[PDB]
DNA sequence: GCATCCGTGAGTCGAGGG
DNA sequence: TATAATGGGAGCTGTCACGGATGC
RNA sequence: CCCUCGA
């Protein structure tokens, strides 16, 4: 799954070649799609979303 | 820095530290005009020692000297930089007495005078570069060719 | 009087000309030189001497008249016809109107 | 990003030399009214107005695109400064 | 010429008097009614120059 | 240190 | 797919401790003296604190805030000091041609003093990546030439050789050893870390250093 | 709508008057209501008693004082920019000792500021607040020596500027030293001066081994008190002649003189309690029968030796303890500066007694009132504790009046203030709020008084507790100092009670702040309420226990930053303090007694009381506050309405029906939206603007003066040279803009003309003049115009003319014209929003209603908040508020959830169930079944573990609804959000920070005199500052020409900037920059220091940057 | 302190390309005002410069063509954006401005991390490089998309964060 | 060779009010 | 332009680190 | 300037 570190490394290699130039472009793409999918995802915060484990 | 999860390259710290080690103290004057305990730059005493060795004279014995960034800053050759940093009164008194000249080597000096800094596009390395189109270049080439 | 150190950061300089003012005076001098270029050298020079655009001061009709070697009436007439041609040209191109504030 | 910025950084031994070259060339283009341009009419940088496509007013844009065409010569001590000035004034009046 | 250097040193009284366009003999600033520089004062036009351009 | 005190002393000499 | 878990894991928001305060117990707290209270908050923010718990936590938080401010001031001062001491340093030339260098160790003495063990990757990277080899290095059938700018892959390879026991330290050009006057050379400085390539002459590395060291000054706890 | 309140804790006592600190301090200070013979020796009366009598006519003595009526009412003082104040008359009598002649008269000492009804002041037309100061209480303290373990430092501290701090230390050589005004000398000497003998000191202090021997010096006991006294005077005054009466006068003045040295009443009390002695006076010693008599010193030294030896009953002191820190209220400060001005007045009086006719003198001739007036004015204007009042909303003012500062005169200096002073002491409980305090450098220095907390007569803060006897909780309430508190075991307010008896065998209590579990038999006292732990603002945060302290802080402060809205409403979720906050702030209007309302108007409300009397209440309408917020009272009652005592006549600003309204209740969905809520940014629905939610009224003041000059008078006129009718259109006959006119930037508010400075026309001007044949007019246009980015409708004009009744202006001023402009502000992009839980953001996007996420029934949400804010910030109060807000949305009700007493989860779940029954029940009643999208969503949540598999769609939807989550459809698509989203009612405020105020840009503008650099400030049309660090940035990019541009062309290079502008308007490239002017200024300022600064070439030959103009 | 500078509140820019920033119309009109005058003289909007400046002076005297003129003016040009405090060089970056309605400056999301900028009400200062040299320096060296990596570390500076990571991970 | 007093430092920009 | 008049009066305190001279 | 408030 893509997360902070992986995306960062992606940006770095890409950054070498794709690089300066297509990493500017790639950065923008990831921005777009990231925002969109974040919107439609269903991400929210309820009080029941903080889950007290019984183990406690 | 690592403790807080800050990734920082060694070479910066090496720059700063390099400036902390910038000065030396004289253990023996040798054949020079220097005095015992006199503090000067390592570069200057190395040049002086190479000159004395080239003259067949006795070189100056010196000791490495570690001073903190504030003292290393105030002890710099440029009186403009030091006076602008702090302890302005001290700096200016000693500078005036010594009749010091600021060669305008660093950034602060040229900033105060409002000049073009000796870095980046202001670097003497890249700033004298010329640009010409092939038409003009060939025309000039014919101008040189005729004479 | 009170102290500038209680302050002076709020105090503007009304003395020195603003870049806008300076540019305005520059364009004014230049435009004037155009409209005067529309005249003959003698009448333009008479206008400049009489309004003091040359040595900085305004000469009388006797001084400009003795300069060009003519009568004061003649040089006043030259000043008048020059001014007149200037008024015609200005009425035509409407260039110098804006500078009148 | 600036188009083909990478190739541009590849052209020079220091990025700041690129900057100087570009700025200088842009000043040349401004001074002579873009009459010295090495760009063919189809290679001209364009701007979209209300009416239609016109010439790009930006001389630095022009300078960089010119630079990329390989048709510009840069370096140190290519030619006396006043000689360059006078010859450019000769070929392209201002 | 282009400035390559900046020097600082002590100023002789002769040097100081060489700078000076005049001595200020009076602790006066401007006249109360005329609001103009008093003679031989800190603001004197005779010493430090004219208030108005070319006048 | 204090000019007034000093002058007052000098005055207290006579 | 729980929101808190997703956000924490992804790196979008949150850390285990905050999540713990929401779901789990708030935890132990400090007295104003730095001394720790014997009785922790058993409550979460979900459950809600009692006013006593809240009061103690308030001690802690206040301390944190004061710390933060005073820190900002001192860090600023430090940064300006660094800028003043380093500012004349610029890259004035390609090579000073010194034979001098430093050796970055890939191993550090264990606290047990039992043996030498491998240094952490990030630190090695921080002392290696983007630098220039002062000497020839042959490891794992690979030639790393003198004058070579070490890429990240170069660093990782050097780490591999270290684990294979082929090389315990790396000779490298450094600002400490640069004989360039008034600044440093290109080879001694190595990469421009922004462009992942060799540094352009005219770059002011003194200011860049001062800022690099200064900026995370307010994060230092 | 119905208000359901929660919580099981019944508060025994209500909140005390919240402005009482101010009002009662100052009332205590002036004693204006008290007949002079009955007046206490506290207050300005005290200052009079210290100053007078004045001797060496020979004697001028104080009889009494009086305060007259204010020359002008408060509103009129605000109008004319005067001070609201009362005249101070003092009856004094002059007495010649020899002659016996007595001449007595009442002399006028000037005025004194009167505190308003709400606890504020009016100073020069501006409302101001005097903030209480916190400081170390006077007394005798004992602290550990940081350098020497086992050794302690005794410190005797009097009131600020009441005389020196004295230190008693045991030196390594064994002798006990006294430190006064940074002078170390043996204490034994002074002990001899006090009249002590070696015998008495040996019997008294001998019980401590090896200690008292350091006190024994034979050379000291070998001389009488006089010789020792002169010795001490020679020690403390080098070079000063050691005369007997001069020495006596000096030492008496240093120690025994009450007119000089004063311990507080508090200082005396603490000294007595600590040292276990009794003080006759407030000084350290006395002058009695020609000799000095000891009070303090010997007990102090005794306690020092005792503490040093390890003797039980002797301990060090916590100086941050709230028993050792007291509060200087407004009255005490004002009284201090009053004492100062009075002392200066006394110097003037003696000075006047020396000079002039001795036989004929009157009190009026001796007394010059001016220094006192000057002192008081200095206090109410330029003091650090005198602050511009925050009127932004009423709560702002209230809080401002409840503030506590450690800074100010006699206070701490910043950066010398470590962690200890900013720390939260255990004693802060019930007294000073742990939450409310600034972020940044002022943290812990500025604080707020707790809701139930009170300041006593000695200046200590007290908090209420309940008596508990044999496990029975009484209604008897006791206010305690921190010390008294430390004497008891005190149970928590949530302690289970059946009737008045404690129902738990294990109760949570405190002993000296230490949490402990104890029996009901052990409980001495019990808390009144959780509210007493926190400030007013912090008490306005619901679900506070679910919020991390930091974001709670933010919620408080930002609550004080909230802007009054035209439509503003009280929160759906309330803490229950809102009504009292409105009432105590004097924002709204209430019925004085029972009665019937006779008249109702947008202007006045006339009420007939039971007495039959007809009272007319005028309403403040659209008044401009200090921060520019609109202040207006709207009548809440109708003609004929029967009202009882305390009922609401009219609503003040930021008030809805007596309840505090700082904002709007909006419907929110917690979910990211397309990067527009990225990093705390907020998205809003255009509907909010349509119904005028978050819309505010703001009034700005514009002022101009016409004055007499030497070139002729300035005058306000409608005749302005070189201007059309179009520009003069909205100007009236006199040159003042008409009421009701809309003004835009550049428009003329007031026409004004000023005679031109003496002008030598440039040849161009002369030529052009002759060309267009127009005489250059004598005057020029000075008129006051609307600044860039401002404007509005003119609601007011005030004109004050010289030569007119009741009007006298500053010298030279002919007249003054004021123009008031009001603007209605819609919520717009860049404006700041916040909740009470610390969630804050700028509105980054305003969506058309069709783009907003919406409920299946077609109801669009108002605000979209990103959930990413919640987890790290750890404030869950907004969440619960949101859930309960949803419930209240569909049930049509509001809730009161007291802090720590509030609604728990299950109750919210019940209410949410009812709400769901309304929602969905209505749906299925209307003839519609489940939507397909809802089913898809339900599958997703079924995968999420949110709903139980196998249940009907309604059951699962209800399950989600109880979790606070609903199905949401994207307005652009029609496709649902894949997961269910939290949606509910939230209380959000529009903060005072608005982009309209903050937007600024400059091309060129005014430059400073000496530096010739751009001015600062938006009002002056200044340039942004490019500082050291920005220069560092440009240096680090290695951009030389951009930097040089910043250092020359754009700032102090005159030639450069002019050339640049001209070049750009010509269409050319900007020219090579010249030498910056401030560097020339540097050269010249260095020359005046006798330092020659030479700019040299490579040949070391001088270069002149002044271009020859500086050389002879 | 300097000329050709301004400031305002910042607001999130998600639609922006990395090299772009939203610049309020009025701000841009003032900052670029001489260029705007010259362009207005180049076209038929004004006979000369002074008339044009007197035309821009009053807000009600401002027509639609001057905005298109302003658009032509700023084409290809960049402005400097700066947030206080400036800790390192990325406290200042260069952006090709996009004229927007409203009084707020629009900031691209990625660069936020470098500026340490958020939407809780931070404000930013604008600066206009004048010379061809200044604009060349700014566009080549100081452009946002031309610095993707930290000069301190060499790790990516402009990188996905917050919402972006959340979505992609999701 | 070791204590003690004296001088000099102690983040930025912005706003507002005085 | 003349009785004689003859040594002032403010005081104000909760920081810390460094260099430097100064005093056992 | 100092105070307060923003980042
Ligand atoms: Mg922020
Ligand atoms: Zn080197």
């Amino acid at each position: 799954p893509q997360e902070k570190n992986s995306l960062k490394d992606l940006v770095y290699q890409a950054f070498l070649r794709l690089g300066m130039e297509k990493t500017a472009r790639l950065l923008d793409a990831l921005k777009y799609y990231g925002f969109t999918f974040s919107t439609t995802s269903g991400i929210t915060i309820g009080i029941d979303d903080a889950v007290i484990p019984e183990e406690k | 820095y690592r403790a807080q999860g800050v990734k920082l390259h060694d070479k910066h710290i090496e720059i700063v530290v390099r400036q902390m080690m910038k000065y030396v103290e004289v253990t023996d004057p040798g054949d020079s005009r220097l005095l015992e305990g006199q503090v000067l730059e390592k570069w200057d005493v190395e040049a002086l020692n190479e000159r004395l060795i080239a003259e067949g004279k006795t070189p100056v014995a010196w000791k490495p000297l570690l001073m903190g960034v504030t003292k290393s800053a105030l002890s710099t050759k440029s009186w403009l930089s030091a006076a602008s940093f702090q302890n302005t009164t001290h700096v200016l008194t000693e500078a005036a007495i010594a009749g010091k000249k600021d060669e305008l080597i660093g950034l602060k000096e040229n900033v105060i005078l409002g000049r073009l800094i000796p870095a980046g596009t202001g670097s003497d390395f890249v700033r004298f570069t010329q640009v010409v189109d092939q038409k003009t270049l060939k025309a000039i080439e014919e101008a040189r060719k005729e004479a | 009087p009170v102290s500038l150190e209680t302050y002076g950061d709020f105090i503007p300089d009304e003395h020195l000309p603003s870049p806008v003012d300076a540019a305005t005076q520059s364009l004014l001098s230049e435009e004037l030189e155009k409209a005067l270029s529309k005249l003959s050298e003698r009448e333009a020079m008479v206008l400049k001497l009489r309004k003091g655009l040359i040595d900085g001061r305004e000469h009388t009709l006797e001084e400009v008249g003795a300069f060009f070697g003519v009568t004061r009436e003649r040089i006043r007439q030259i000043e008048n016809k020059a001014l007149r041609k200037l008024k015609y040209h200005e009425s035509r191109t409407r260039k110098l109107r804006d500078f009148l504030d | 990003a600036e188009p083909g910025i990478d190739k541009l950084f590849g052209m020079v031994d220091s990025k700041y030399r690129l900057t100087v070259v570009v700025a200088k060339r842009a000043q040349q283009l401004l001074r002579h009214g873009f009459k010295n341009t090495v760009l063919e009419p189809e290679e001209r940088p364009k701007m979209q107005t209300l009416e239609g496509l016109f010439d790009d007013p930006n001389a630095v844009t022009w300078a960089m695109k010119e630079l990329l065409t390989g048709r510009l010569v840069f370096g140190e001590n290519l030619v006396p400064e006043d000689r360059l000035q006078k010859e450019m004034e000769r070929l392209y009046p201002v | 010429k282009e400035v390559r250097k900046v020097r600082i040193a002590l100023a002789s009284p002769e040097k100081i008097r060489s700078w000076s366009y005049g001595e200020v003999e009076k602790p006066e600033t401007i006249n109360y009614r005329t609001l103009k520089p008093e003679r031989d004062g800190l603001f004197d036009e005779r010493i430090f120059g004219p208030i108005k351009d070319y006048e | 240190s204090d000019p007034v005190r000093q002058y007052l002393h000098e005055i207290g000499q006579v | 797919f729980n929101p808190l878990y997703v956000m924490a894991q992804s790196g979008a928001r949150g850390n285990p401790q905050q999540i713990r305060q929401l779901c789990g117990l708030r935890g132990l707290m400090q007295k104003p003296s730095g001394e720790t209270f014997e009785v922790p908050v058993r409550s979460s923010f979900r459950e809600g604190l009692t006013v006593l718990e809240y009061f103690i936590s308030s001690h802690g938080a206040r301390k944190g805030g004061a710390d933060t401010a005073l820190r900002t001031a001192d860090s600023g001062y430090l940064t300006r000091k660094l800028v003043d001491v380093t500012h004349e340093i610029v890259v004035r030339e390609a090579d000073c041609g010194t034979t001098n260098y430093i050796s970055v160790p890939l191993f550090q003495p264990d606290e047990v003093t039992r043996s030498l063990r491998l240094r952490k990757r990030a630190d090695i990277e921080a002392g290696l990546y983007g630098r220039v080899l002062a000497r020839e290095v042959e490891v794992l059938g690979v030639r790393l030439e003198e004058g070579r700018y070490l890429s990240m892959d170069d660093v990782h390879l050097l780490i591999k050789a270290a684990e294979a026991g082929e090389i315990q330290e790396v000779p490298v050009r450094s600002p400490l050893t640069c004989q360039t006057r008034y600044g440093v050379c290109q080879k001694c400085y190595g990469y421009d870390l922004s462009m992942a390539r060799p540094v352009s002459i005219g770059e002011a590395v003194g200011i860049v250093a001062a800022q690099s060291i200064g900026e995370p000054g307010t994060q230092l706890t | 709508m119905e208000i359901k309140r929660f919580g099981r804790i019944r508060e025994v006592i209500p909140l005390p008057p919240l402005t009482e600190i101010q009002v009662e301090s100052y009332r205590r200070a002036l004693q204006a209501d008290v007949p002079p013979e009955k007046r206490e020796n506290v207050g300005i009366q005290a200052a009079f008693r210290e100053t007078f009598p004045i001797e060496e006519g020979l004697v001028l003595d104080f009889l009494e004082y009086r305060l007259g009526e204010p020359p002008f009412p408060q509103d009129e003082c605000r109008e004319k920019d005067l001070t609201y104040q009362a005249p101070l008359y003092a009856r004094l009598q002059l007495i010649h000792k020899d002659t016996g002649l007595i001449k007595e008269d009442e002399v006028f000492l000037g005025h004194i500021p009167l505190m308003t009804e709400d606890g504020s002041f009016i100073i020069n037309g501006a409302d101001r607040v005097i903030v209480s100061q916190i400081h170390r209480s006077p007394g005798v303290y004992f602290t550990p020596d940081p350098a020497r373990p086992g050794r302690y430092i005794a410190s005797i501290i009097p009131l600020p500027k009441r005389g020196p701090w004295i230190d008693l230390e045991v030196e390594p050589n064994g002798v006990v030293s006294m430190k006064v005004n940074k002078r170390k000398f043996p204490l034994v000497l002074l002990l001899r001066v006090l009249g002590y003998d070696q015998e008495t000191l040996a019997r008294e202090l001998g019980a401590y081994g090896e200690l008292v021997q350091g006190l024994m010096d034979e050379s000291v006991f070998a001389m009488r008190p006089e010789e020792a006294l002169i010795r001490l005077f020679t020690l403390l005054r080098p070079g000063d002649p050691p005369k007997r009466d001069k020495a006596v006068a000096y030492v008496y003045g240093l120690i025994a003189d009450p007119r000089r040295y004063d311990l507080g009443e508090a200082g005396r009390y603490k000294a007595e309690e600590k040292l276990g002695i009794r003080l006759s006076g407030r000084t350290l010693a006395r002058f009695e029968d020609g000799e000095f008599k000891d009070e303090v010193f010997l007990p102090t030294l005794r306690y020092l030796f005792a503490l040093t030896a390890g003797v039980p009953g002797h301990e060090v002191d916590d100086i941050d303890h709230l028993g050792n820190r007291r509060i200087r209220t407004v009255g005490e400060l004002m009284t201090d500066q009053f004492r100062v001005g009075l002392a200066r007045l006394a110097r003037g009086v003696r000075e006047r007694m020396l000079m002039g006719s001795e036989d004929s003198l009157t009190p009026a001739k001796l007394v010059n009132s001016r220094p006192l007036e000057a002192a008081i004015r200095e206090f109410f204007s330029r003091s650090q504790l005198s602050q511009f009042k925050d009127e932004t909303n009423p709560l702002s003012s209230l809080r401002h009046k409840r503030r506590i500062s450690a800074l100010g005169p006699g206070g701490l200096t910043r950066e010398r203030a470590g962690f200890d002073v900013r720390d939260v002491h255990r004693t802060h409980y019930g007294r000073i709020c742990p939450v409310e305090t600034p972020e940044g450098a002022n943290i812990g220095l500025i604080t707020s008084l707790a809701a139930y907390a009170r300041v006593d007569e000695l200046g200590f803060i007290r908090t209420p507790y309940r008596r508990v006897v044999g496990g029975v909780v009484t209604d008897e309430v006791v206010y305690m100092t921190a010390t008294e508190e430390d004497r008891y075991t005190i149970a928590q307010a949530n302690t289970p009670l059946e009737g008045n008896r404690i129902a738990a065998e294990r109760v949570v209590a405190r002993r000296k702040g230490e949490p402990v579990i104890v029996s009901p038999e052990e409980v001495e006292f019990m808390d009144v309420s959780p509210k007493q732990v926190f400030s007013v603002n912090t008490n306005l945060i619901p679900f506070l226990e679910h919020d991390d302290a930091n974001r709670a802080l933010m919620g408080s402060n930002m609550q004080t930053q909230a802007v009054p809205l035209i439509r503003a409403q009280a929160p759906v979720v309330m803490t229950g303090l809102e009504e009292r906050v409105v009432r105590d702030s004097l924002a709204a209007l209430y019925a004085e007694e029972d009665g019937e309302v006779a008249k109702v108007d947008g202007n006045r409300i006339v009420v007939r009381y039971e007495d039959g009397r007809l009272v007319e209440y005028p309403l403040r309408r659209f008044y401009r506050s200090n921060q520019g917020t609109a202040l207006d009272q709207r009548p809440r009652v109708v003609v004929g309405q029967r009202v009882r005592k305390g009922d609401l006549l009219a609503d003040g600003p930021a008030s809805e029906n007596g309840f505090l309204a700082l904002g709007q209740n909006v419907l929110v969905a917690i979910m990211p939206f397309d990067g527009y809520n990225f990093e705390d940014a907020i998205v809003i629905s255009e509907e909010l603007l349509k119904r005028d939610f978050y819309t505010s009224i703001h009034i700005e003041r514009y002022e101009i003066e016409a004055r007499d000059t030497k070139l002729g008078p300035e005058r306000i006129t409608r005749d302005i040279p070189h201007l059309s009718e179009a520009a003069l259109r909205d100007l009236d006959e006199e040159g003042v803009v008409r009421i009701g006119a809309e003004v835009k930037p550049g428009d003329i508010l007031v026409g004004r003309t000023s005679f031109k400075g003496e002008s030598e026309p440039t040849p161009e001007e002369r030529l052009l003049r002759s060309i267009f044949g127009e005489k250059a007019r004598d005057v020029k246009d000075t008129s006051l115009r609307v600044p860039p980015g401002e404007g509005g409708i003119v609601v007011r004009t005030v004109r004050l003319r010289r030569g007119d009744p009741g009007v006298e202006l500053k010298p030279g001023v002919r007249e003054v014209v004021r123009v008031y402009v009001a603007q209605k502000r819609k919520l717009q992009v860049g404006d700041k929003l916040a909740n009470r839980h610390g969630n804050k953001g700028v509105v980054a996007k305003i969506l058309p209603v069709e783009d907003m996420p919406h409920l299946p029934d077609g109801t669009p949400v108002d605000v979209i908040l990103n959930p990413l804010g919640v987890p790290s910030r750890m404030n869950l109060g907004q969440i619960l508020e949101t859930h309960l807000g949803l419930a209240g949305y569909f049930l049509g009700q509001r809730y009161i959830s007291p802090i720590f007493d509030g609604a728990k989860e299950p109750e919210i779940k019940e209410l949410l169930a009812q709400a769901f029954e309304v929602y969905f029940g209505k749906r299925k009643g209307e003839g519609f079944g489940v939507d397909k999208r809802e089913v898809e969503v339900l599958r997703r949540a079924e995968k999420l573990g949110l709903v139980t598999p196998g249940k009907t769609p309604e059951e699962q939807l209800k399950e989600l609804f109880l979790q606070g989550k609903v199905v949401l459809y994207d307005g652009r698509t029609g496709e649902p959000i894949e997961g269910p989203i939290v949606v509910g009612q939230m209380f959000i405020m529009k903060l005072y920070h608005m982009v309209e105020d903050k937007m600024h840009a400059r091309s060129t503008g005014p430059y400073s005199l000496i530096t010739q650099q751009p001015l600062g400030g938006k009002a002056q049309f200044g340039g942004q500052r490019f500082g050291e660090m920005e220069v560092w940035a440009l240096e680090a990019y290695g951009a030389a020409h951009t930097l040089q541009e910043m250092l020359t062309l754009k700032s102090d290079d005159i030639e450069g900037r002019n050339a640049a502008y001209e070049a750009i308007i010509k269409g050319e490239d900007v020219p090579e920059p010249s030498v910056p002017e401030s560097f020339r200024v540097l050269v010249k300022e260095l020359q005046a220091l006798a330092l020659d600064v030479q700019t040299l070439d490579e040949k070391d030959n001088p270069v002149d940057i002044f271009e020859g103009l500086a050389s002879k | 302190r300097v000329d050709y500078s301004g400031r305002s509140v910042i607001v999130v820019g998600p639609q922006l390309k990395l090299h772009q920033c939203g610049l309020p119309k009025r701000m841009a009109l003032e900052l670029f005002k001489p260029f705007l005058l010259k362009k207005m003289e180049e076209k038929g909007i004004a006979p000369n410069v002074k008339a044009a400046r007197r035309m821009l002076e009053r807000q009600r005297d401002i027509k639609d063509e001057v905005w298109d003129a302003l658009e032509e003016v700023i084409h290809g040009k960049v402005v400097l954006l700066n947030r206080a405090p400036t800790l390192h060089r990325l406290g200042i970056q260069a952006f090709q401005p996009v004229l927007v309605e409203g009084q707020s400056i629009q900031l691209h999301p990625l660069v936020c991390e470098a500026f340490n900028a958020d939407f809780d009400g931070d404000q930013m200062a604008v600066h206009v490089p004048l010379s061809s040299f200044a604009q060349a320096e700014a566009r080549i060296q100081m452009l946002s998309a031309h610095n993707l990596l930290s000069p301190a570390s060499g790790e990516p500076l402009a990188k996905p964060s917050r919402d972006i990571i959340l979505g992609l991970y999701y």
